DNA sequence: GCCGTGACTAAAGGCAAAAAAGCCTTCTCGCTAATG
RNA sequence: UAGACGAACGGCGCGUCUUUAAACCAUGCGUCGGGAGCGCGGCGGGUUCAGGAUGAACGGCAAUGCUGCUCAGGCUUUUUUG
DNA sequence: CATTAGCGAGAATTTTAGTCACGGC
């Protein structure tokens, strides 16, 4: 631990009965700051109706989203992500669920070729910070490779 | 929706009304796809669809498909919903015996065929036969062969009999069973038989058969025909990650039983041989009773896990089964989690509050108002501007949190202050900030414990909260009128400091006008905080008719107590602030504003208390130091001298004349007088100082020491902690539980030597142990609390009965352990009180006595008062207002609608965790001498004994106030006189203890009568004191020809003749005893009444034991009838005794064993209810004899000795409760104009108000007995069969019920708490109220 | 669970984890070592003759 | 700014009546209408209802006599 | 920089702690000396004797050091690693007495009560009594204020019981005790014992329901059965036991 | 023989959290895959 | 490349074939979608009877279609905390 | 270029109470 200084004194009620009361000084020299480094951990199976595929294609998200990922949907190493973003971006297949004209005519309109798809990328879990240090990527023989691997 | 819930067994056509089908199929999915089987365990056919409209083959879908069964599927399209209503049958193709009503510790099936139970589970395991058909052969109805007495006996009668194996042979004996013909034969039996082995097992009986006919049942539905099928949904086979599936060990259970089913019936079909057919159906039964209960015939069966696999009855009972863990307490939403941490700013009704937490709490509440102020359109776009935390989401929030109450919670609690509500004030940061007055309320210290959040939602929720659950409505605690929101650790210590004179001082010596400008002398630092003046203050009296007055006076005291008077409010007196101002009295100084200003004064005296303990705790500057602690001088010295004693002390061993024992306890006496006086020199040095005053003179004030700071003021710790870290541990504590010889002579301020160090280890870790299992039993101890009082709540107003209990402050031959003013403050009265001058009427009847009441009861001195007492209210189902007395919640008198067993069983189970699991009589004090119950004679000598039993002792003072008890035996030795002003300190009593008297009665000349030489006495002139003397013999020497013989002295007078004793004529000749030597001889004289012969020879688990009154190894005996004593015909084993009454006849006889002590002869005369031999006592038979006052006053009496004992104060009212529902069952003695058996017990509530009716009419009562069922039992014994369930034993009380057949009502408590419904208390009693009203 | 007085130089009384499972846990000490068949043992200084 | 009850508690027989009066006069006023008798200060419902507890004009009885009146029209 | 209790030390009875925190209060004095005379950047010699005069202190100590072997670059070296604190080793059951700690501290300028005055930074006024100042060894532990907040409004739901999630990792809400029902009871709240157990549990009807009403503006529960309850019903009739309700 | 005693069996034994991991029967076969 | 089929229709996917509906599997491959009620009739499957492995009738439900009207993740195991 | 594996799918301690069994007079 650290070496500090301590006085025994009631203080205004502050350390009432075990709480400890502790100076902006400490913050200021960064005394007591830790590092903490936590793993993420993205699955891509061969499930029903299709396999499952991670790339930057996905619906239903923003360009600040992918302005920290890569063309093959991995971000990059040292990008400061925060709470709630997305690191892999991973999709799924399905049907169609048909078509109805007007709907088609505004997709057409739109540009979308094929919206099979089902969001299920790795998003960073809430409240928490930081910065990526490392990625490692496994892949079964037989797969090919993408320029990422 | 539902009025009650009614049980009962099924029936095979029955359980196809409940289904839908068949299963036919092992097999569960495809697992090609996702599909479910056909007919397999999740067939749609049988259950239902997957997803909601659509049938599996997908033929048929859109909304006017809605209740079509899809042909080519063969499935119902409906909702997945079904899914959990829906049931299969299986069709098993033999008869199987249920395990349950087969395997009860009271075996139904047993029990109803009169059967042993083991040759039943051989018959249904196809192991032995059984004949089914005796017909008019050489056999019985009920006879039991085996296979090569088959053999034998098929050829002799053929086929006139008929016996066979198995559930079939179980069931075909069941169904011919009749039931009128029993039952008559049964009614017809029990009044000829006079046997009372054969009585309760024939009552068992009639009582079984007597329930299945009344009920509409029929006994082979008690054997297993078809097997009803758990929906599919409850027994999820959620898919896990990759192609594997996550399978419940239930679906294994039925795969298993469907194969054997399948191979059993397609080996019907081949005409196998018996042989083989008879393992398959041993090996389904065994799969089937496995499946009902794993683990009970035999083996439980394990997968590859290799642990049991769960089984029905298991996910019912247990802490892991559906009761204890999903409906009495079941995960809620509107949570949250944190670490708890003081905050000193904040008010008492407000706690602080995380941003976060409560921003994501109530997501709910900010979107509604966020769309009423148009700010959002939808529900996605509400939900994606809060999760930005734009600037208007702060202000909405703060809007929607200005007054919506939270509640706060700590896990584990342990009475109701675990629960609190406030108002959160949103704040910055990551934890919860807690105001500090009520931490102490929730047993907690700010180490690190984590807080808990909920949040209500209805307006009744938040209004109730508001009125009930902030702390500003509960500052005293359920258990006793002690406030809870009692200062301590540093507003205490400061407090102590302000007030705290000093003889020198700067700015001692002058007058001031108020504390106004005293405020003002501490902040310029002209005068110290501390310094004896003169002041003018004003005191606010409201002796009148509620209304203030003020005066002014000049008063001599310090100038802190000035400063701390203006926060006082009007009301309170200053001589209330003028004393040191310890914790005790501030406390109580809290509680007295309670008795004059209300409430809300108090709560703000609170706070203000609160902000300047702190300020000027803060100001003051109390430090601990090295130098505080002063080891005297003379302590090393005087260990010194205290080994000169020990190193004499072992040569005394050492040279032979002192033995080990001797010389241990001379070591510890040694040691533990020196330890008492070090302490008492280290406390004296430290406690004072000297100091030189204003005249030059050194004045020894007390000490200033911040050790004796923290002592004195009561802030933190014992006398034993300063003890401990000054002076010398003193003796300790071996782990069996002897004390070490060599103590430690340092303390913790000088170092300690390694060998010193390690023996500390012992009583450190066993009391780590103690602290780590005694939470096991305490917290299981107040389920069992609260299971039995759950159901008692106050119904009605007043029961109109004038029955009550006496009660009388508690004396225990010292000192008064609790007064008569605490124990009889806050009850009622259940007679008039009456003035030691009769007549006078001090208090009248039926009215509360509260403080202003008990002034007047002590000024007039009441000897005792008789109150009501809940235990024999009149009231059914409940207890009325006036009889429970005041409630300690809000001071007054109890209201109607809240339940007194909750908060009684949380009162009683709180402080279990603060327990610890493993001559001559001398007047103490000043006044007279009292005897009650005494008939006492004078002997010879003009002394005083005693020939009574009952004789008690009493120090009558001044005014006739009792000061001490005291048992004496008989024949006891007395110094002084009934009524004298004797002094005291004075020897009144001696007698010899260790030996037992054989006294005579009266004067006169002994004449040994029936003396008999050779066998029964002779002339043992021991050599060892060569004293010539008859002695008795005892029973070795002695036989039957001579020890029946009893040698009788008969006293009498000069004159030879019988005594006459005033009353009796009987001669009062004592019947000498085994080993009872004659000391004295014929023609010497004898005192009056003079010896004949000496006669020789705690914890929690025990007040729990106490409570369910477990029967001690050692009951002593007590007597049964009011009469004389007589003897019995002995030698049979042990002796015997018979009492015969004055007027009625003596039938009563028992067995008494010969070896144990006696305390009662021939010529005595006993009253019922009194004791024989000693020891501890059954209070079965304290009920059955002294009746119900007397056994509540003795449990209420020991359980508060233990609780003082320990140190904790406790009302008594509490446990009266309990003892209300202890009495809850009652046995029949006579069943008169009743409709009721004999020998039935049936609840005491129910059998008086069913009788009130009855003999209302013309017709007669029923006579009857309350009978003493403990909580563990009387739990069991209850109508409302799913609360006994929820507690314990779920298998008993399900199967007894079923075959009873019974109807719950829903009149309790947790039976409304499981359905959802409104609790019949609290709130919910008015609604209640209206739907009985309306019914 | 309770320190058996043989426990010195062997086991150490002062360290092991508090809750449901105390002096289970017991932690070994500092110099000691085990022996040959599987026995606790400490080392000792020989005295001869003071 | 509402700290304790009691003044309102002692008004009524007991605490349980007054919440369960107390919670239908705050339904009546949260579902429409119904203004409340006294002026306000900012504050939500629940405590607007408490305060024309402890100035008396409204109880039980009270609130039934109005709903009557207003329901005979 | 950190406030401790004193209120702790007579209870706990560890007064280690105070001793600890006297040693430790001149162990930093003898370094601002070895920091003061850097900073003039005095000869070498002057330190040769003084780092010796503290170590010559103290009676029979078995540590001898002899500073005349070392050099003087490699004296400098040792000093400005010394200018953070000269560290003191302890034995377990053979350190150093009051006295000691007494005799090292007079060789710095500290008072030998160990107790200096203080001024409040507030109020900027002397405390009435020394106050014991020093240094603390602090540890910081593994019990971090984030990892252990969670609170839910609404997440998931169980596929059994309908109930919700148990756990952070779930979105968990919190286990609402029986001990904390019977406190419930303990009070007159029968509403909010109600609206806990039915609304916000397991009712699909009731949840879905009040979600809408408080959105809605209404704060109106509805009662609905608990289907945990349903749930036992099925499970007592999964077994030959027949259990059913009866006319509203 | 009938009340009394010993041996056998059944039931239950703090409450909340967090964090990690492991994992959800065993014997047999043809086309595709692994090995020489 | 295109076209056709794969428990009623259509779209897409997948498999087979090349102008044929077969082949595949077997609660007849997968996903999704049909504004609703009343009227017609029956795809589809079921019952009865007869005939002697086949045929006839039937309507409780109902496919594609048609005229008219109304409606908007559990358990287990550890470790730690209070 | 030939051989066998294999693999996914298919199936064969502590406390106490209650109750049954022996016994002895
Ligand atoms: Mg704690
Ligand atoms: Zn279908
Ligand atoms: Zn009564």
């Amino acid at each position: 631990g650290q070496n500090m200084r301590v006085a025994f004194m009631p203080w205004n009620g502050y350390n009432f009965e075990d709480s400890i009361l502790v100076s902006e000084r400490v913050v200021q020299e960064d005394r007591f700051t830790t590092i903490h480094i936590q793993e993420l951990a993205c699955v891509s199976r061969d499930t029903k109706l299709g396999p499952e595929e991670i790339t930057a294609d996905i619906p239903n998200v923003g360009e600040a989203a992918l302005s920290k990922l890569d063309e093959s949907g991995i971000v990059y190493i040292g990008a400061e992500v925060t709470g709630g973003d997305i690191l892999v971006g991973k999709v799924t297949p399905k049907g169609e669920t048909q078509l109805t004209p007007e709907e088609k005519l505004l997709r057409a309109i739109f540009g979308e070729k094929a919206s099979d798809v089902k969001d299920s990328s790795l998003r960073v879990p809430n409240g928490v910070s930081g910065t990526v240090i490392d990625v490692q990527v496994f892949t079964r023989d037989g797969v090919e490779k993408d320029k990422r691997a | 929706e539902f009025d009650a819930i009614k049980i009962a067994l099924a029936s095979p056509d029955m359980i196809r009304s409940w289904s839908f089908g068949e299963v036919k199929k092992p097999e569960t999915i495809n697992y090609r796809t996702f599909k479910p089987e056909r007919d397999g365990l999740f067939c749609a056919r049988i259950f239902g669809p997957v997803k909601d409209y659509e049938c599996l083959c997908g033929k048929y879908k859109r909304l006017k498909h809605r209740g079509v069964i899809c042909e080519k599927c063969g499935v119902e399209v409906t909702q997945t919903k079904v899914r959990r209503e829906r049931m299969g049958h299986i069709e098993l193709a033999s008869p199987t015996a249920h395990i349950w009503f087969l395997k009860s510790l009271p075996s139904r099936i047993g029990l109803l065929l009169d059967m042993p139970l083991r040759d039943i589970e051989r018959v249904l395991y196809f192991e032995s036969y059984v004949v089914i058909e005796g017909g008019m052969t050489n056999l019985e109805r009920q006879q039991i062969l085996t296979e090569e007495q088959y053999l034998d006996a098929l050829e002799e009668f053929g086929d006139e009999f008929d016996a066979k194996m198995g559930a079939e042979a179980i069931q075909a004996l069941l169904k011919s069973m009749d039931l009128e013909q029993e039952c008559e034969q049964l009614r017809e039996e029990l009044n000829e038989t006079n046997s009372e082995t054969k009585r309760k097992k024939l009552t068992k009986r009639i009582k079984l058969l007597e329930a299945f006919v009344q009920s509409g049942n029929k006994p082979e539905w008690m054997i297993l025909t078809v097997l009803p099928v758990l929906p599919p949904d409850l027994r999820p086979l959620v898919p896990l990650d990759g192609g594997r599936f996550a399978t419940s060990d239930l679906n294994d259970l039925y795969r298993r039983v469907i194969n054997r089913n399948n191979r059993l019936k397609r080996l019907l079909d081949l005409a196998a041989p018996d042989i083989i057919v008879r393992n398959e159906k041993r090996m389904l039964q065994e799969a089937v009773d496995a499946l009902l209960d794993n683990g009970r015939r035999g083996r439980a069966i394990t997968g590859s896990n290799k642990r049991p696999l769960k089984s029905l009855a298991d996910m019912i009972k247990g802490k892991q089964g559906r009761f204890r863990q999903n409906l009495l307490g079941k995960r809620v939403d509107y949570s949250g989690r944190s670490v708890i941490t003081v905050g000193p700013y904040l008010r008492l009704h407000q706690c602080g509050l995380p941003k976060k937490m409560a921003l994501e709490l109530f997501k709910p509440f900010i979107y509604g108002k966020l769309e009423l102020r148009g700010l959002a359109t939808t529900i996605k776009a509400a939900k994606k501007m809060v999760e930005r935390e734009e600037a208007v989401v702060w202000d909405i929030l703060d809007e929607v949190i200005r007054e919506h109450p939270v509640l706060l919670n700590r896990a584990p609690t342990l009475h109701r202050l675990g629960i609190q509500a406030f108002e959160p004030v949103l704040i910055e940061g990551k934890a919860i900030q807690l105001h500090p007055l009520v931490c102490a309320a929730y047993n907690a210290d700010f180490d690190g414990d984590q807080m808990a959040v909920h949040v209500p939602l209805t307006l009744e929720a938040q209004l109730e909260a508001r009125a009930l659950m902030m702390s500003t409505n509960n500052i005293l605690s359920p258990a006793n009128g002690e406030p809870i929101i009692v200062p301590s650790q540093d507003v205490v210590l400061g407090l102590y400091y302000m007030t705290r004179d000093c003889v020198n001082a700067k700015g001692e010596g002058m007058v001031l006008t108020g504390p106004k400008e005293a405020e003002r002398l501490y902040r310029s630092g002209l005068a110290s905080l501390h310094a004896r003046v003169k002041v003018r203050i004003t005191e606010y009296e409201k002796d009148a008719n509620g209304e203030l007055v003020a005066k002014t006076s000049l008063k001599d005291t310090t100038v802190g107590r000035a400063i701390l008077w203006m926060i006082v409010p009007k009301g309170l007196p200053y001589s209330i602030v003028n004393q040191a101002l310890g914790k005790k009295a501030i406390s109580k100084m809290l509680n007295t504003c309670y008795r004059i200003l209300g409430l809300k004064p108090t709560v703000i005296f609170a706070d203000q208390i609160m902000y300047t303990g702190f300020a000027y705790a803060a100001r003051s500057g109390a430090s601990v130091g090295i130098d505080d602690m002063v080891i005297p001088e003379k302590k090393h010295e005087i260990i010194s001298e205290a080994e000169a004693e020990v190193a004499e002390i072992q040569e005394q061993f050492q040279s032979g004349l002192v033995t080990a024992g001797e010389r241990y306890n001379k070591v510890i006496d040694i040691w533990a007088a020196a330890n008492d006086r070090v302490s008492k020199a280290m406390m004296d040095n430290l406690q004072t100082e000297t100091v030189i005053n204003r005249d030059g003179q050194e004045e020894k004030q007390v000490s200033f020491n911040s050790i004796y700071m923290m002592a004195d003021s009561g802030a933190r710790g014992s006398a034993a902690q300063i003890r401990q870290l000054a002076g010398m541990r003193g003796l300790m504590a071996k782990p069996d539980g002897s004390i070490i010889e060599t103590p430690i002579t340092a303390n913790f301020r000088e170092g300690l030597n390694v060998l010193q160090y390690f023996i500390s280890t012992h009583g450190a870790r066993k009391g780590l142990a103690d602290t780590a299992l005694k939470t096991a039993n305490s917290g299981y101890l107040t389920r069992r609390l609260v299971d039995v009082a759950q159901d008692l709540v106050v119904t009605e107003d007043d029961c109109g009965t004038h029955e009550g209990i006496m009660m009388t402050p508690v004396i225990e031959g010292g000192d008064v352990k609790e007064p008569l003013r605490d124990r009889v403050l806050g009850r009622v009265t259940a007679e008039d009180v009456l003035k030691p001058g009769t007549a006078d009427i001090l208090v009248p009847r039926n009215t509360l006595l509260h403080e202003q009441w008990c002034d007047l009861l002590e000024e007039n001195s009441v000897d005792a008062v008789k109150v009501r007492s809940v235990v024999s209210c009149d009231t059914d189902f409940g207890v009325c207002a006036h009889c429970y007395g005041r409630d300690l919640a809000r001071g007054h008198i109890i209201n109607k609608g809240e339940a007194i067993g909750v908060i009684a069983a949380q009162s009683i189970g709180e402080p279990g965790t603060q327990l610890t699991m493993r001559s001559s009589i001398q007047v103490k004090n000043k006044g007279s001498i009292k005897l009650s119950n005494v008939k006492s004679v004078v002997n010879s000598s003009g002394k005083l004994v005693i020939t009574s039993r009952n004789t008690e002792l009493k120090l009558i003072d001044e005014f006739g106030r009792t000061k001490e008890s005291y048992k004496v035996p008989y024949g006891a030795v007395l110094a002084k006189g009934d009524g004298e002003q004797v002094a005291g300190g004075e020897t009144v009593a001696n007698w010899d203890p260790h030996t037992m008297p054989v006294i005579t009665e009266v004067s006169g000349f002994v004449r040994f009568t029936d003396m008999i030489d050779g066998q029964t006495i002779t002339r043992q002139t021991d050599e060892l004191t060569g004293l010539s003397s008859l002695v008795v013999l005892d029973s070795a020497e002695r036989t039957a020809g001579g020890k029946d013989l009893r040698p009788a002295l008969k006293i009498v007078d000069a004159q030879g003749n019988d005594v006459l004793i005033p009353g009796t004529d009987m001669p009062a000749q004592y019947f000498l005893p085994g080993k009872a030597i004659v000391q004295l001889e014929d023609g010497v004289q004898i005192s009056s009444g003079d010896t004949l012969a000496r006669i020789p020879q705690g914890g929690l688990p025990r007040v729990a034991d106490l409570f369910e009154a477990r029967r001690p190894k050692e009951p002593a005996i007590l007597a049964e009838i009011s009469g004389i004593v007589s003897f019995g015909k002995e030698t049979k084993g042990k002796r015997r005794l018979v009492i015969t009454p004055v007027d009625g006849s003596d039938p009563y006889e028992e067995m008494i064993p010969k070896w144990r002590q006696l305390n009662v002869f021939e010529g005595e005369r006993v009253e019922r209810g009194d004791v024989i031999s000693d020891g501890p006592e059954a209070p079965h038979d304290i009920l059955r004899l002294r009746g119900v006052h007397a056994v509540t006053r003795y449990i209420v009496n020991e359980v508060q000795d233990v609780y003082r004992l320990q140190g904790v104060k406790i009302n008594d009212k509490h446990i009266e409760v309990i003892v209300r529902q202890m009495l809850r069952k009652a046995t029949i003695v006579n069943a008169g104009s009743s409709d009721f058996l004999e020998g039935e017990q049936v609840e005491y509530s129910r059998v008086k108000i069913a009788n009130r009716e009855l003999e209302a009419n013309g017709k007669v009562g029923a006579t009857y007995s309350r009978d003493l069922l403990g909580i563990t039992k009387a739990s069991l014994a209850t109508e409302s069969f799913i609360s006994a369930a929820s507690f314990q034993e779920t298998t008993r009380v399900l199967t007894e019920a079923a075959v009873a057949g019974k109807r719950d009502e829903l009149r309790g408590l947790k039976e409304n708490v499981i359905v959802g419904r409104l609790i019949p208390a609290g709130t919910g009693y008015a609604y209640h109220q209206d739907r009985m009203r309306r019914r | 669970r309770d320190v058996h007085p043989t426990h010195y130089g062997r086991v150490c009384p002062i360290e092991t984890p508090e809750g449901p499972n105390i002096g289970l846990i017991n932690s070994l000490s500092v110099y000691a070592q085990t022996n040959e068949y599987g026995f606790l043992e400490t080392p000792y200084r020989k005295v001869t003759d003071g | 700014a509402r700290v304790t009850v009691q003044d309102a508690v002692e008004k009524i027989g007991n605490r349980f009546d007054l919440v369960l009066v107390a919670a239908r006069r705050a339904r009546q006023m949260q579902v429409g209408g119904k203004d409340p008798l006294v002026p306000e200060e900012n504050d939500k419902t629940t405590v607007i209802a408490l305060r024309e507890i402890e100035e008396g004009l409204i109880n039980n009885q009270i609130l039934d006599v109005r709903e009557r009146q207003e329901q005979q029209e | 920089d950190i406030v401790l209790n004193p209120l702790g030390v007579p209870s706990r009875m560890n007064i280690g702690q105070i001793l600890e925190t006297h040693l430790g209060m001149a162990a930093k004095g003898i370094g601002d000396k070895i920091n003061a005379m850097l900073k003039q950047q005095q000869e070498v010699a002057k330190l040769r004797e003084f780092i010796q005069r503290a170590y010559d202190l103290g009676a029979d100590v078995r540590q001898k050091v002899d500073l005349s072997t070392f050099s003087d670059e490699e004296v400098m070296r040792l000093a400005e690693n010394l200018r953070k604190g000269m560290p003191i080793a302890t034995p377990v059951f053979d350190g150093a007495k009051e006295a000691e700690i007494k005799e090292l501290l007079k060789l710095g300028d500290l008072p030998t009560s160990g107790q200096i005055r203080l001024y409040d930074g507030r109020t900027g006024e002397q405390f009435e009594r020394p106050v014991t100042v020093g240094y603390m060894y602090m540890l910081k532990l593994n019990h971090l204020v984030d990892d252990k907040m969670h609170a839910r409004s609404t997440g998931s739901y169980s596929l059994v019981t309908q109930q919700p999630l148990g756990g952070k990792a779930q979105f968990g809400g919190q286990r609402f005790g029986e001990m904390e029902v019977w406190a419930l009871e303990a009070y007159g709240a029968a509403y909010t014992l109600q609206e806990m157990l039915t609304v916000k549990s397991d009712d699909v009807n009731g949840r879905t329901k009040m979600y809408k009403n408080i959105v809605d503006g209404n704060h109106q529960m509805e009662p609905g059965m608990p289907e945990s309850f349903n749930v036992l019903l099925k499970e007592i009739r999964s077994l030959g036991i027949n259990i059913e309700l009866e006319d509203e």
